[PDB]
């Protein structure tokens, strides 16, 4: 996965071919990628905003603003680094506002009580 | 506007071909700006092509 | 002819996943 200022790409490399164009629109700038084994993407706003997307479809499943600690300017709500943790349960983030946030899913969820963001391609965008 | 003055350079000294050479080239290199294209456009239209 | 713009192809702009999401890589 690579991307720039809301455009998020998959990339077979294998032989270098496009493979999905992620749901990133107004994502603003991406300063960091994160990819699970359970095939969950993580990209990281400047804006500090966390994306999460389903990696095969490209569909973003979750978009949740981090908040920054007390005393922080505006710009300091920006996600910074991420890593998935080896088991891809836990998602380590470094910001800007000097503090490291860690973030886990949620064992309460079933596909029917928290379905996500509905799977809603926009034909507006010209990326499919 | 450095592809535009090299074009019109070319252009401007009847030389024709190596125009055409580099509105190929600009066309294949930047696909996406429409001033390439209708560069290439009203060339050839100019050229009754 | 298909001389004008040899190398630009529509595919190469075509995300190949789309088509098929459970494509093995």
């Amino acid at each position: 996965a690579s991307a720039c200022t809301d455009d998020i790409r998959s990339w077979g490399l294998a032989e270098g071919s496009l493979l999905t164009n992620f749901e990133s629109e107004k994502t603003g700038i991406i300063n960091t990628l994160s990819i699970n084994q359970d095939d969950v993407l993580f990209a990281g706003g400047d804006n500090g905003v966390l994306s999460f997307y389903d990696y095969k479809s490209g569909h973003k499943y979750q978009s949740l603003a981090t908040r920054e600690m007390v005393g922080s300017l505006e710009g300091e709500r920006s996600v910074l680094c991420s890593t998935f943790d080896k088991t891809g349960l836990r998602l380590i983030t470094g910001e800007a506002d000097k503090s490291i946030k860690i973030w886990k899913q949620d064992e309460t969820a079933t596909k029917e009580s928290e379905p996500g963001l509905a799977w809603n391609p926009n034909l507006s965008a010209k990326r499919f | 506007p450095l592809w535009i003055r090299y074009i019109d350079a070319e252009l401007k000294v009847k030389c024709i071909n190596h125009a055409r050479n580099l509105m190929n080239r600009a066309i294949s290199t930047l696909p996406r700006v429409d001033k390439l294209w209708y560069k290439y456009l009203i060339v050839e239209e100019s050229l009754n092509n | 002819t298909d001389q004008i713009a040899k190398n630009v192809k529509l595919d190469d702009f075509i995300p190949k996943r789309q088509s098929n999401f459970e494509l093995s890589v």
